[PDB]
RNA sequence: CCGGUCCGCGUACUGGACCCAGCCGAGCCUUUCCUUCUGGGUAGCCAUUUAUGGCGAACCAGGACUUUUACUUUGAAAAAAUUAGAGUGUUCAAAGCAGGCCUUUGCUCGAAUAUAUUAGCAUGGAAUAAUAGAAUAGGACGUUAUGGUUCU
């Protein structure tokens, strides 16, 4: 291809691509609000989160990290923030 | 190329890529000469009477005569939506 | 005439101020109306009829006001008919060195030319936020800039934006062209 | 490491140019590179080309026109007498009438031929023609 | 630009279509991705017929433009194609070239069926590559008719279409020869039906 | 890249083009101060508070909340370790190999290891003393590294 | 733009550009000023008492301070001979710095000018490449801000 528009690649392509290769870098990662099946307390939570999170009010673990995204524990519904 | 009394001393002004604006040598056999026939609002191609588009041989070679041809097409209005300037 | 902070203010100023002093009256937006002020109002004209007006704004204040900015506009622009506003912050800008020129203390990066441009361009679109500028070097010599505006909070600001072009062209001199490239359109 | 930014942005201007692409992306950017670009298109080697912040060092894209023979960097950047600015461009020019040895001055980045105009000199910087 | 009436019309998208000619071969190069409108779970790949319509359109606007319709060759070395191409020559005037491609016969000027075409039209890239290579020789332009697989290489207009179908390859020809002739004035209008029925221009077997 | 390998991975963070604090983060610029305080005091690195606050609190980046980087705070606030915490893993791990070493005198990989580990002391105990983090007289010794970080 | 003249594109000379654009500058304004210090000296401010209240920049000449470089412009300096080079019928030339005039009880062009280059000196500029600065503030301004401790 001799002819193309780099300061407008497709959004398509451009979400192809490496984390660290489009044009302005983007992290993919985001914030969760996370309802535990047990209780209701809104808890912010990483995506990618690296730590066993534990709601305040009881000391259950919520997430357990993993090589990438975070898992979250059966019961436990997440909300991008 | 002219000297200082205006007079073009220069033989054979050369052709030019439509493409890449590289020169077309006098022996470089593998460039083309496209001529595409103009149509009337009848739908007939009128007689004698051309858009004419030059490619020299490198980018022939590469394999992007074709899409070169749809992007230069497509700004002559030769051709709609076929060619994507971004990809 | 006490919320002007500047010495013999304008019939204009002393009208905004009298603005200020009534939109507390209602008790949603009266508890943070006493201590805000404002440095000068300067007013361009704009073409369509419209006229542009900047209020300027001591910058340690500049926090307070980005807490109610969005209501106070609103009414401001009731108040005030075809007229588009803005709150500007008075950053100052301190002129680069020369190499013989005596030495002095090092200027902070707030100080410097190029970060208060950016920073009145980022106090011009106050409720979306930018998420990206690109600068043109076009043939002719002169330079472009574009600005692209996130599509959260757009309908504030989405029917000016032309009015922030020639006041950001009044203020620095240099063309930028606003673009909001996530729009439903 | 990444020792010269110029002369990676004029490598990839070549590389486009010499593939017949009409658009080449370069990282990192600079007000060096700026400048030198500004000189190449105030001449009609390029098009316009586009700066994109990205809250670091930057991207330019560049179009190219088809009309660049060849752009390139002097590395290191010599000290360049008034008397020596001649031999300099006999070397790395093709003719005496065109083409263009870049200098950076005190008086500013500027083309060999405004340089004699001004009447100042300072590092060479690199050439196109 | 171009009239409304020579845009894409239901009865011929319903003929390509049927003809299996938007079936493109699973491994497509990076010069035809423009073509591809997408790919099929089972791993073919969906052409985008109307960038085809629009490139039979511009080929067709280029063979009207040789004075002398002899000087247009026609070139198949499938044996689907050959049937095809010999129709052609016989509708258009043009020079159909089917089955084997003598090398020399554009370079070495002693051979028999030395010929000097102004264009050369190709069914397929890969079997008639002796044909297009030759005339890379003599400044000749190449018109041809690729699949998703086809080489690009010194081929000015493609043609997007299945070159490994039997009823693809002859109603591609079967358009271009209509299409010609409606340029020439031949046909009287684009809404008026051709004698000629895409089954001629179709490969038959020994047995019929 | 990979100073001390052949390695040449390009895996790290790639920071937001916005610089400000997302319209759903409701904690002030105190709140946050005292949260890193409160943690710092349990005994973690920078590294691992700013790791605790967006896995836990949602602070994305202490800097577009607080307008100063992490270790900047606790310097401010006469909590800053007086080792930096990446020299002072380095000579964690290069006391863990020497301990271990000394009872596996034959792994001799475990010594070619150990040069890379020192080294790497070096250079950068070298550079914090241009910067004046580290006096200009001190120097890594072996025989006293267990004192510094056990 | 009379190209008369000067001495026939001629076209140099040059009355006349009316300057198209372009090129080399200089100031002023845009948040952008040697902080100064002493006069001149005071002219206009703040002229209610002036060049009898308080415009030292309203331009000089006499003082006080100053982040360090690199680089590049210009200038002085780098002996003569040699080199390049202007002039000059040593009969030409290599050379030489001679020589030329109606013929002289004397008149009279000259004996240029360039180049030196690292180091040193003076200078314009501030791109490029470094360097210093305000972080436990022991930081900057108060021109006439208030005292105190010392020192000349
Ligand atoms: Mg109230
Ligand atoms: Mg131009
Ligand atoms: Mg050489
Ligand atoms: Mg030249
Ligand atoms: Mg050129
Ligand atoms: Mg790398
Ligand atoms: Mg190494
Ligand atoms: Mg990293
Ligand atoms: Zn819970």
């Amino acid at each position: 291809v001799l002819v193309q528009d780099l300061l407008h690649p497709s959004p398509a392509t451009e979400a192809k691509q490496h984390k660290l290769k489009t044009l302005v870098q983007q992290p993919r990662s985001f914030f969760m609000d996370v309802k535990c099946q047990g209780c209701l307390n809104i808890t912010t939570v990483f995506s990618h989160a690296q730590t066993a999170v534990t709601c305040d009010s009881c000391s259950t673990v919520l997430c357990t990290p993993t090589g990438g995204k975070a898992k979250l524990t059966e019961g436990c519904s997440f909300r991008r923030k | 190329m002219e000297n200082d009394k205006g007079q073009l001393v220069e033989l054979y002004v050369p052709r030019k890529c439509s493409a890449t604006n590289r020169i077309i040598k006098a022996k470089d056999h593998a460039s083309v000469q496209i001529s595409i026939a103009k149509v009337d609002e009848d739908g007939r191609a009128i007689a004698g009477e051309n858009i004419t588009y030059a490619l020299s041989g490198y980018v022939r070679g590469r394999g992007e005569a074709d899409d070169s041809l749809n992007r230069l097409a497509q700004q002559d209005g030769l051709l709609k939506n076929v060619w994507s300037y971004s990809r | 005439s006490s919320k002007i902070l500047s010495e013999n203010p304008t019939e204009l100023e002393l009208k905004v101020a009298q603005a200020f002093v009534d939109l507390e009256s209602q008790a949603d937006l009266k508890a943070e109306l006493r201590p805000l002020q404002f440095k000068s109002i300067k007013e361009i004209d704009v073409n369509g009829g419209k006229k542009a007006l900047a209020v300027f704004v001591p910058p340690p204040s500049l926090q307070a006001y980005r807490k109610v900015q969005t209501r106070l506009t609103r009414e401001l622009e009731k108040k005030f008919p075809d007229r588009h506003v803005v709150f500007l912050a008075e950053r100052r800008i301190l002129p680069k060195p020369a190499r013989k020129a005596r030495k002095q203390q090092k200027r902070p990066r707030s100080r410097t030319l190029t970060a208060v441009h950016d920073k009145i361009l980022e106090d011009l679109v106050f409720p979306t936020e930018i998420i990206g500028k690109r600068v043109r070097y076009l043939v002719g010599g002169n330079k472009i800039q574009k600005v692209l505006l996130d599509s959260k909070d757009s309908t504030a600001v989405d029917y000016k934006l032309d009015s922030f072009q020639q006041l950001y062209s009044k203020l620095t001199g240099k063309q930028v062209v606003f673009e909001i490239p996530g729009e439903s359109h | 490491t990444r020792t010269s930014v110029l002369a990676d942005a004029l490598n990839a201007i070549n590389n486009a140019e010499k593939t017949g692409k009409r658009q080449v992306l370069i990282r990192p950017s600079s007000k060096v590179i700026i400048k030198f670009l500004t000189v190449m298109q105030k001449h009609g080697y390029i098009g316009e080309f586009e700066y994109i912040d990205d809250h670091r060092s930057g991207k330019i894209v560049v179009q190219l026109n088809g009309r660049l023979n060849k752009c390139g960097v002097i590395q290191p950047r010599f000290n360049v007498k008034i008397n020596d600015i001649e031999r300099w461009t006999d070397n790395l020019l093709p003719a005496r009438q065109f083409g263009y040895v870049i200098l950076t001055t005190s008086a500013g980045i500027m083309d060999h031929e405004e340089a004699r105009r001004k009447h100042v000199s300072g590092k060479i910087l690199g050439f196109v023609y | 630009s171009l009239p409304a009436s020579f845009d894409l019309t239901p009865e011929d998208a319903k003929l390509l279509l049927a003809a299996n000619v938007h079936l493109g071969a699973k491994n497509v190069q990076v010069h035809n991705k423009p073509y591809v409108y997408k790919t099929r779970p089972d791993g073919m790949n969906i052409i985008n017929i109307g960038k085809t319509w629009e490139k039979i359109v511009l080929a067709a606007r280029i063979i009207a433009a040789v004075p002398n319709a002899s000087d247009v060759a026609v070139c198949s070395s499938r044996t689907f194609g050959q049937r095809a191409v010999l129709k052609f020559a016989a509708h258009t005037g043009a020079t159909a070239i089917a089955g084997r491609f003598t090398p020399g016969n554009f370079t070495n000027y002693i051979t028999r069926s030395f010929k000097e075409p102004r264009l050369v039209v190709v069914t397929d890239p890969r079997t008639d590559a002796q044909a297009i290579k030759e005339s890379s020789y003599v400044n000749i332009p190449v018109i041809a008719l690729t699949d998703m697989d086809s080489p690009s290489e010194y081929v000015d207009v493609a043609i997007p279409c299945n070159n490994k179908g039997k009823h693809s390859i002859g109603l591609i020809w079967w358009l271009l020869a209509r299409e010609v002739l409606r340029l020439r004035g031949i046909i009287p209008d684009r809404t008026t039906e051709w004698s000629v029925m895409p089954d001629l221009y179709f490969y038959r077997d020994p047995e019929e | 890249g990979r100073m001390h390998s052949s390695g040449k991975g390009i895996s790290s963070s790639a920071l937001p083009y916005s610089r400000n604090a997302p319209s759903w983060f409701k904690l002030s610029s105190d709140d946050v101060v005292e949260q890193i305080i409160k943690y710092a005091r349990k005994g973690l690195t920078p590294s691992q508070i700013g790791v605790i606050l967006r896995d836990a609190h949602g602070v994305s980046q202490a800097k577009v909340v607080t307008g100063n980087k992490i270790l900047r705070i606790l310097k401010s606030n006469g909590l800053a370790p007086e080792i930096p915490e990446d020299l002072y893993y380095l000579i964690k791990k290069a006391v863990s190999v020497r301990k271990h070493l000394e009872k596996n005198r034959k792994d001799k990989d475990s010594k070619f290891r150990l040069i890379l580990i020192e080294s790497r002391i070096h250079r950068l105990a070298r550079y914090y003393r241009t910067v004046a983090v580290l006096p200009p007289n001190w120097k890594y010794e072996s025989a006293t590294a267990s004192a510094l970080v056990a």
